[PDB]
């Protein structure tokens, strides 16, 4: 039976990578350090198991937590429980990128930064520093057992993130679950919510109730992680709670319902909660579902690297100046050149882009200006000054007037580009 | 409304604040904002703030200069440098729209950290006092802030002032905005609803309004150091 | 073996705090604990009480069946050394790209990869599974 080995291997080194993201992010995590969650720092390179042991450890924590608080359970706190025990999920994962060439590889900020791969990037340095999740791919999380189009809900924390929606019906085996975004704790208000036309026709009291900071025991920092195996439990058992300090009698009538549908229940779960599922590294798979939202614009497309939204839109020259001043505002050099080999540009393109007042950079800032902002478009300022396009020494008229290349170049602390402004 | 405009100078002439005539009217408004800092976060989004302000500024009929990324020492040199500018001396009032990241004692540059670089708040008021800076005396002052996370000669020396600041410690960490900031955006819808129909204070007051939203109600634009002694209206036109 | 019980989540569903659960909540309770049983598979072992209530003790006894134990490390040892004719303690990335690419689970191959970097810390292209193991377990 050799393949039963090799079954053997690839799990293995798949609970190897995991126990790497789960490494990285209890070690590197300073909220896990305020609460006494935080795990030490491999002094190898790679990092043992216990990073993986730890997830389960902290898991029971929370779900003990939980239990403690609501053990005393009611007929309707039990069928409800029962009810989300044996619902499955969809994990769904938005972008306006195509991550699917009938693979589904889809990776995360740091594996994406790891092979420098020209993409959007919604992660920000202070998420990096205080949780360390940007080694994880996150999804929303659905209700599954239903006949319904697939696309239930379509924001996460009232944010879209792409019209091109993947979604996944099995669970990772060492991803895990937070009731909320893992950075942000709070539950947005109704004002936001995607569906609140259901739960202000039908219900009262919840409206207000619902804005709160799911926390732990130990306060508002505490964000409650679960792990696959108590993903469901921990859920339930939050609603329930949720449930039960809610005043809104309708609510606590309608979520009872031992008769419930699964789509109430999806709208329940990502009312009350805004769940959010992490699966570690990459996500490489065969079954996978794309839904098409809704059309992507160009400065979507531009910032998402979408090549082929891009060739789909960019027909002409005008449509040229739109893209390639996009292109400058959002540092995607890949798409700047990949327009100035598509099409040719000269000072008469430079010109109508400085007259293009329906473009924000171009109606905001100058071409020079754009092309010295940061080091990131070194390369097109090269093309834009070897080839004549734009001449160096020209002082800024809109932003910044009196200025020139060289102080934005100063600013930026880009050697090459400083280096290259002086010799030219 | 240009019926009402004529109408609210002759009713209240000593009460409200005078308004030069749209010919050699020179109506200046500065903008400066920090979208990039050498060891801070960057202000991501702020091409939405600056484009938002800027029109607002230019349908009242003020010329808009943009500078941006700016140490504190070059916003003081700006401010200075936007106050020697004679085209004041024709003009009626003026805007600054400072936003970066700004601590409780001011704005910081693009530098700032161990090291330093904030432009004091009251360091503004003192360019743009009645003593340093006559060309903008008795005239309105509003000041607008964008930031994250004797002592009697100050009450007579800064006159005509205004401040509406915004202290949402966002520092992308609320991270949940949709192209543009929230005080931003409401400070645009309001000055397009209830600029025609209100004095300046009133519109800066029903923005606070709008942050009664359970999650965004401490949100609330704090009104700082007003030094006006009428009442600023501003007309569409 | 067992250590800490799962009296908890039979605790939940236990209604009257007989210490017994209905035949019918018996899925739920081992789901709530991470074990998936099929329809089949709860029936056959719902004849253990031929009433429809099911105590703690005959609980218990079915976890352990379904334990699923994971690959222990010398398990691990000994998947790798079936692929390693010269008992060199080594294998190329190639060898172990043929292993995961042509054997067992059919796999994308843009999982192979990062598996095969995961294996190979030091670049050369050569993995030593030996002092993997004995690293990820400690
Ligand atoms: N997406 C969605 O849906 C979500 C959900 C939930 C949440 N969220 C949020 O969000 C944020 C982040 O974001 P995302 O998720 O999107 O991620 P990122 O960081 O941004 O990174 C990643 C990116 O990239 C791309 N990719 C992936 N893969 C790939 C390749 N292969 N290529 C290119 N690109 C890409 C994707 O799509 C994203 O956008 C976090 O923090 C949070 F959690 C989101």
């Amino acid at each position: 039976r050799p393949d039963h080995c090799a079954n053997t291997v690839k799990n293995f080194l798949r609970k190897s990578i995991a126990a790497q993201s789960y490494s990285k992010m209890f070690s590197q995590g300073t909220s896990f350090k305020s609460l006494n969650l935080s795990l030490e720092a491999p002094s190898g390179a790679r990092s043992s198991f216990r990073s993986l042991e730890h997830l389960d450890k902290v898991s029971r924590h929370y779900i003990s937590e939980i239990i403690q608080k609501v053990h005393p359970l009611s007929s309707d706190e039990r069928h409800l429980l029962s009810i989300i025990i044996n619902s499955n999920f969809n994990f769904r994962h938005q972008s306006n990128s195509n991550l699917s060439n009938n693979i589904l590889n889809i990776k995360s900020f740091d594996k994406i930064q790891s092979e420098n791969i020209q993409t959007h990037k919604n992660t920000y340095s202070e998420d990096i520093k205080e949780i360390s999740n940007h080694d994880f791919v996150f999804f929303g999380v659905e209700i599954s057992n239903h006949q319904e189009k697939l696309p239930l809900n379509k924001t996460h924390h009232t944010v879209d993130f792409g019209a091109n929606a993947y979604i996944i019906d099995h669970d990772s085996p060492y991803g895990y679950m937070t009731l909320t975004d893992h950075f942000d704790n709070a539950i947005p208000p109704v004002f936001y919510h995607e569906h609140q036309s259901f739960f202000l026709d039908n219900f009262k009291e919840v409206v207000d109730e619902v804005s709160r900071y799911v926390h732990g025991n130990q306060g508002k920092t505490d964000v409650p992680i679960f792990n696959t195996k108590d993903m469901r439990l921990g859920i339930g058992l939050h609603l329930i709670d949720f449930i039960r300090k809610s005043k809104d009698q309708g609510f606590r009538e309608f979520c009872y319902n031992k008769n419930i549908d699964p789509v109430s229940l999806d709208r329940i779960i990502n009312f009350v909660f805004q769940l959010e599922y992490h699966i570690p590294r990459m996500l490489s798979t065969d079954n996978f579902k794309k839904i098409k939202l809704r059309d992507i614009s160009l400065e979507d497309a531009i910032k998402a690297s979408n090549y082929e939204e891009i060739n789909n839109k960019v027909t002409d020259k005008k449509m040229a100046h739109q893209a390639l001043a996009y292109s400058l505002g959002n540092k995607k050099a890949d798409i700047a050149l990949y327009l100035l080999s598509k099409f040719n540009f000269t000072k008469q393109d430079v010109a109508e882009m400085e007259k293009m007042k329906n473009n924000r950079y171009c109606n905001l800032y100058d071409v020079e200006y754009l092309l010295s902002k940061d080091g990131a478009n070194y390369k097109v300022l090269e093309y834009f000054i070897n080839n004549g396009l734009v001449d160096v020494n020209k002082k800024f008229q809109k932003v910044n007037s009196g200025d020139t290349m060289l102080d934005n170049a100063m600013k930026s602390k880009d050697s090459k580009m400083i280096d290259f402004l002086l010799k030219n | 409304p240009h019926e009402e405009f004529l109408r609210l100078c002759k009713e209240r002439a000593e009460e409200i604040y005078p308004i030069k005539e749209r010919n050699n009217r020179t109506r200046l408004a500065l903008i400066i904002c920090n979208t990039e800092f050498d060891h801070l976060p960057p202000r991501n989004g702020a091409d939405f703030d600056i484009t938002g302000m800027k029109e607002l500024l230019e349908g009242l009929d003020y010329s808009v200069d943009v500078e941006e990324n700016l140490t504190a020492r070059d916003m003081e040199s700006a401010l200075r440098a936007f106050a020697t500018r004679p085209e004041h001396k024709s003009s009626d009032s003026t805007f600054l729209v400072l936003m970066s990241h700004g601590i409780l004692e001011g704005i910081c540059g693009t530098v700032h950290e161990k090291k330093p670089d904030v432009l004091l708040y009251d360091t503004i008021f003192q360019i743009f006092n009645n003593r340093n800076c006559l060309s903008l005396k008795d005239k309105p002052k509003v000041i607008i802030v964008q930031a994250a996370r004797d002592a009697v000669y100050k009450t007579h020396v800064e006159k005509d002032f205004i401040a509406f600041c915004s202290s949402t410690p966002h520092n992308v960490s609320w991270r949940d905005s949709t192209m543009g900031s929230i005080f931003i955006t409401q400070l645009i819808t309001c000055f397009q609803k209830y600029s025609w129909c209100c004095h300046l204070e009133e519109v800066f007051r029903k923005v606070q309004q709008s942050f009664e939203t359970p999650r965004a109600k401490a949100q609330m634009p704090t009104i700082e150091r007003l030094s006006m002694t009428r009442y600023f209206y501003l007309f569409p036109g | 073996e067992q250590i800490a019980e799962f009296k908890e989540a039979f605790s939940l569903f236990d209604k009257d705090g007989d210490g017994t659960i209905t035949t019918k909540e018996l899925g739920t309770v081992m789901r709530s604990l991470g074990q998936n049983p099929t329809e089949a598979e709860l029936q056959d072992m719902i004849n253990e009480v031929d009433n429809g209530t099911i105590d703690f003790p005959e609980f218990l006894t079915m976890m352990a069946r379904k334990m699923k134990d994971t690959d222990s490390e010398e398990e691990i040892r000994e998947a790798f050394r079936v692929f390693d004719k010269d008992g060199n303690g080594y294998i190329s990335a190639a060898e172990l790209r043929h292993v995961m690419t042509n054997l067992g689970e059919k796999l994308t191959d843009e999982e192979v990869d990062e598996m095969i970097r995961e294996a190979d810390i030091d670049g050369d292209g050569q993995v030593n599974y030996e002092e993997f193991v004995q690293m990820m377990t400690a």
